[PDB]
RNA sequence: UCCUAAAAGGUAACGGAGGCGCCCAAAGGUCCCCUCAGGCGGGACGGAAAUCCGCCGGAGAGCGCAAGGGUAGAAGGGGGC
RNA sequence: GCGACACACGUGCUACAAUGCCCACUACAAAGCGAUGCCACCCGGCAACGGGGAGCUAAUCGCAAAAAGGUGGGCCCAGUUCGGAUUGGGGUCUGCAACCCGACCCCAUGAAGCCGGAAUCGCUAGUAAUCGCGGAUCAGCCAUGCCGCGGUGAAUACGU
C-alpha cells in the first residue's frame, strides 16, 4: 500500500489519543475508518441529455475510481420517473483511495467552499457514522472551471467502526474534520 | 481493480496560494489551488479577514458626551 | 443628518425629566411632544410616551435603538392595507 | 472562483472585472491596483499568478465581500425591523424607505403592477 | 448619463461639484 | 381603464359600478373605448353628467341633465350612443358613386 | 378464481363478489451470483415518496394481468452461454 | 397631516446606447443677479464643505465653469465602462428643529428598461431637434417646473 500523510497521521497521532481519551482494552476496539461512499443523486439526467458521462468522468477524476450507475426501484408519476431509469451515481472508496480522497477533501476541498463555516456537528448517524453534502464539484482541485458544464453537488457518507457518535466525532475531528460547533 | 476504466493515480503536488505544498496522489500530478486548510480563516485560529469589528453598534457611538447633566 | 460640528440635539426640557429620573430612581412614564429629540444612552431603560398627533405611544428604549429619533417608534399613519 | 470567491471575467481589464465582485466598484478598483502596482489596463487573462495572490490577499483582507457583506446588510435591516423604527416598517411591508412618493411610481419596491 | 451622480455629465445636470467634477 | 369623477359630491362604490354598467351599452358596437372619463356634479336645477371618450374613429363628447341622478346618466348614455353610432357609420354613406 | 358447499369429491337458484377471448424472442433452457416491503436515524439541489449510508426487520414486497393456492433453503432481482 | 398607496389618468425628467459612454487637456456666448449679499485667492479634506481673507454701493469686483464642440486615450456590441432606480454605511450645510418630511457629498448595491398596443402631440428657418446659462419665490429645498438667454442648426410642403 501507498504511504500517505492522513493514514500515517491516523496510525501515529489519532490512535493513541483515542485509546487515552476512551480507555479501550483491545487494539481492534479502537474506532477505525471503514468506508467512504460518494453518491451523486443526480436525477436531472432522466430524460434530456441522459448522457451523464461528464459527471461520471468528474467522479472518476476526483476519486480515481470509476463510479457505477443507480436506477429507480419503482416508477414515480410526479418525478417523471420510469422504473429502471438511470438517475444517479455511486462510488465506494476504501483503503488507500479512501485515505487519498479524504486527504484532498480536508486539505483543499472543504476550504474552497463558498462561505464555509465548518461541517455540521449534528450530521452524525447515531450509530457512529457521518454524512454531508456538496453544492458544487468545482470544490475539488481536480475540477477546473473550464472542463465543467453545469453545477452538480454530491453526497458523502463516511462509515466508521465506532459505535457511538461520541467516539465517531472524536476520530473524525482528530483526523482534521472542521466542525462549526 | 478493473483495468482500463479507472484514471491512474500518480504522485501529485498540490500547491496552495499561501505557499503550502501537499504531497499526495491524484490524476493530475500538479494542481494549484487558491486556498488550503493551512490558510483558511476558519482554520487558522480566528483570522477574521477584514471584519473583526466588534459589531460595533450601538453604544459605540460616543460622539459625544457633551449633552448637559 | 445633523452636523457633527453641532451637538446631539435633545429638547432640553425633555432631557431634564430624564436626569431627574436617573438620580432619585427610574422610572415613571413620561408624556412628551419631542419627536425631534435624539435618543441618548441615559434614556435606555425608561418608558417614554411619544405623541403622534393623536395618541401618546408608549415606547421602551433599549440598547440597539440609541442613534435614532423618538418619532421613528410612534408612527403617524394608520394603514392596514387596501381591499 | 479565483478572487474573491467569485470568478472575474477574463479577456476584460482588471479594473473592470474587479467590479464584478459584490462590494467593489470603480473606486475600490483603482484602489487595489495602486496598492499592488498592477497595470489596470492589463487583461485578466494576462495576469501573473504572482500578481494574482498579491491582489487576492490585499482585497480579501481589506473590505467585506460577497456573503459576509450580504449578512450585515441583512442584519442591519434585521435590527431595523426588530426595533420597530419607521425605516423598519418600510422593509417589513416592502414600501420605499427614503421619503419617496407612493401615490404613483414607487414600482421598484412594489414590483410590477397588480390589477384590481 | 445626466442622471448618474458619479459622472461629470451628471453633476453638470444637477449643478454641483465633487470628486468627479472638481472646481 | 375607465375613470369616474364626482365634482363637489360624494358617491359610493355602488354608484360607481352603476356608471360602469351603463357604459357597457357602448360596448355593443365592438370598438375600442379609450379611457372613458365620467364627470358628475350638482347644479341648482339637477345633476349633470359629462363624458369624454376617445374611439379609434374620433372622440365622443356629451352632457346629460335631469333632476334624477341616474336619469341624467341615462341621457348621457343616449347621447353617447348616438355619437358613437354616427362615428362608426358615417363612412359607409358615401360608397357610391 | 373465491364464497354459498354442511372439515374427502361433488352439489342448485334471475344467490354474494371478481376476471378471461391476451401476452413474453425473454417474461423461454441452463450455469453462476444476489434478497424484499416497511420503520427509525443521517445526507447538495430533493420533496410523503428519486438516489446514498447505518441499524431494525421471516416475509406484510415481488412473482405481466382477476382471485385463490404457493413461494426468499425461490417460483423474486442480475449476468453468462 | 397637505409627503398615505391594492390601483387608474395627464404633464415631464432620465434612458434603453458606438452619429455612443468614460477619462485627461483646450477653445466660442448672451441675458441676469449680488452689502448679516456675490466671493477672488490661500489652506484642511477624495469630496460636499470648513477655516483664513482681498475686491465689489458694482461696463470696475464677483457668481463664472459656458455645455455641445475641438485634441488625445480607453471601451468593442454584451443588460455591457449603456441606464442610474432602489437599499446598506459614513459625512456636510441650512435651520430652534431634517423621525414622519430637505438638499448635497462619498463608499457599497447596480433594477426596470433591447425603442414601446390600441391611440396620440409638437413644429414651415435660425423653426424643430439637441447643448448649456441666468432669474423670480427662496433660511434651506424636494425645480426634472415656470419665465427669460444664447451655442450648434436641419427635413419637408405635390396639393385641399
Ligand atoms: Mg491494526
Ligand atoms: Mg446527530
Ligand atoms: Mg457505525
Ligand atoms: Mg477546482
Ligand atoms: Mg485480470
Ligand atoms: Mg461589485
Ligand atoms: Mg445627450
Ligand atoms: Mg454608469
Ligand atoms: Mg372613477
Ligand atoms: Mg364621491
Ligand atoms: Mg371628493
Ligand atoms: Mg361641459
Ligand atoms: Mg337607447
Ligand atoms: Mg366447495
Ligand atoms: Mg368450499
Ligand atoms: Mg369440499
Ligand atoms: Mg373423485
Ligand atoms: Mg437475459
Ligand atoms: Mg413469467
Ligand atoms: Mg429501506
Ligand atoms: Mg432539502
Ligand atoms: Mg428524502
Ligand atoms: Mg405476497
Ligand atoms: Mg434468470
Ligand atoms: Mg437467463
Ligand atoms: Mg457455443
Ligand atoms: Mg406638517
Ligand atoms: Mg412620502
Ligand atoms: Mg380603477
Ligand atoms: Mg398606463
Ligand atoms: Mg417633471
Ligand atoms: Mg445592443
Ligand atoms: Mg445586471
Ligand atoms: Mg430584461
Ligand atoms: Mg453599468
Ligand atoms: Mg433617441
Ligand atoms: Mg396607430
Ligand atoms: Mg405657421
Ligand atoms: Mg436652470
Ligand atoms: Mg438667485
Ligand atoms: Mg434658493
Ligand atoms: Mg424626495
Ligand atoms: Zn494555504
Amino acid at each position: 500500500p501507498l504511504d500517505l500523510a492522513l493514514k500515517r497521521k491516523y496510525y501515529e497521532e489519532v490512535r493513541p489519543e483515542l485509546i487515552r481519551r476512551f480507555g479501550y482494552q483491545n487494539v481492534w476496539e479502537v474506532p477505525r475508518l471503514e468506508k467512504v461512499v460518494i453518491n451523486q443523486g443526480l436525477g436531472e439526467a432522466k430524460e434530456d441529455a441522459r448522457i451523464l458521462e461528464k459527471a461520471a468522468q468528474e467522479l472518476a477524476l476526483i476519486t480515481g475510481q470509476k463510479p457505477a450507475v443507480t436506477r429507480a426501484k419503482k416508477s414515480i408519476s410526479n418525478f417523471k420517473l420510469r422504473k429502471g431509469m438511470p438517475i444517479g451515481l455511486r462510488v465506494t472508496l476504501r483503503r488507500d483511495r479512501m485515505w487519498i480522497f479524504l486527504e484532498k477533501l480536508l486539505n483543499v476541498a472543504l476550504p474552497r467552499i463558498r462561505d464555509f463555516r465548518g461541517l455540521n456537528p449534528n450530521s452524525f448517524d447515531g450509530r457512529g457514522n457521518y454524512n454531508l453534502g456538496l453544492r458544487e464539484q468545482l470544490i475539488f482541485p481536480e475540477i477546473t472551471y473550464d472542463m465543467v458544464d453545469a453545477l452538480r453537488g454530491m453526497d458523502i457518507a463516511v462509515v466508521t467502526t465506532a459505535e457511538t457518535d461520541e467516539e465517531a466525532r472524536a476520530l473524525l475531528e482528530l483526523l482534521g474534520f472542521p466542525f462549526r460547533k | 481493480m478493473k483495468e482500463g476504466i479507472h484514471p491512474k493515480l500518480v504522485p501529485a503536488r498540490i500547491i496552495c496560494g499561501c505557499g503550502n505544498v501537499i504531497e499526495t496522489y491524484s490524476t493530475k500530478p500538479e494542481i494549484y489551488v487558491e486556498v488550503c486548510s493551512k490558510c483558511h480563516p476558519f482554520y487558522t485560529g480566528q483570522q477574521r479577514f477584514v471584519d473583526t469589528e466588534g459589531r460595533v453598534e450601538r453604544f459605540q457611538r460616543r460622539y459625544g458626551d457633551s449633552y448637559r447633566k | 443628518p445633523r452636523s457633527l460640528k453641532k451637538g446631539v440635539f435633545v429638547d432640553d426640557h425633555l432631557l431634564e425629566k430624564v436626569l431627574e429620573l436617573n438620580a432619585k430612581g427610574e422610572k415613571r412614564l413620561i408624556k412628551t411632544w419631542s419627536r425631534r429629540s435624539t435618543i441618548v444612552p441615559e434614556m435606555v431603560g425608561h418608558t417614554i410616551a411619544v405623541y403622534n398627533g393623536k395618541q401618546h405611544v408608549p415606547v421602551y428604549i433599549t440598547e440597539n435603538m440609541v442613534g435614532h429619533k423618538l418619532g421613528e417608534f410612534a408612527p403617524t399613519r394608520t394603514y392596514r392595507g387596501h381591499g | 472562483a479565483r478572487i474573491a470567491g467569485v470568478e472575474i471575467p477574463r479577456n476584460k481589464r482588471v479594473d473592470v472585472a474587479l467590479t464584478y465582485i459584490y462590494g467593489i466598484g470603480k473606486a475600490r478598483a483603482k484602489e487595489a491596483l495602486e496598492k499592488t502596482g498592477i497595470n489596470p489596463a492589463t487583461r485578466v487573462k494576462d495576469l501573473t499568478e504572482a500578481e494574482v495572490v498579491r491582489l487576492r490577499e490585499y482585497v480579501e483582507n481589506t473590505w467585506k465581500l460577497e456573503g459576509e457583506l450580504r449578512a450585515e446588510v441583512a442584519a442591519n435591516i434585521k435590527r431595523l425591523m426588530d426595533i420597530g423604527c419607521y425605516r423598519g416598517l418600510r422593509h417589513r411591508r416592502g414600501l420605499p424607505v427614503r421619503g419617496q412618493r407612493t401615490r404613483t411610481n414607487a414600482r421598484t419596491r412594489k414590483g410590477p403592477r397588480k390589477t384590481v | 448619463g445626466k442622471g448618474d451622480r458619479r459622472t461629470r455629465r451628471g453633476k453638470i445636470w444637477r449643478g454641483t461639484y465633487g470628486k468627479y467634477r472638481p472646481r | 381603464t375607465m375613470n369616474i369623477t364626482s365634482k363637489q359630491m360624494e358617491i359610493t362604490p355602488a354608484i360607481r359600478q352603476h356608471v360602469a354598467d351603463r357604459l357597457a351599452k357602448l360596448e355593443k358596437w365592438q370598438t375600442h373605448l379609450i379611457n372613458p372619463h365620467i364627470i358628475l356634479s350638482k347644479e341648482p336645477q339637477g345633476f349633470v353628467a359629462d363624458a369624454t371618450i376617445n374611439t379609434p374613429n374620433g372622440v365622443l363628447v356629451a352632457s346629460g341633465k335631469h333632476e334624477d341622478m341616474y336619469t341624467a346618466i341615462n341621457e348621457l348614455i343616449n347621447k353617447l350612443e348616438r355619437q358613437l353610432n354616427k362615428l362608426q357609420h358615417k363612412g359607409e354613406a358615401r360608397r357610391a358613386a
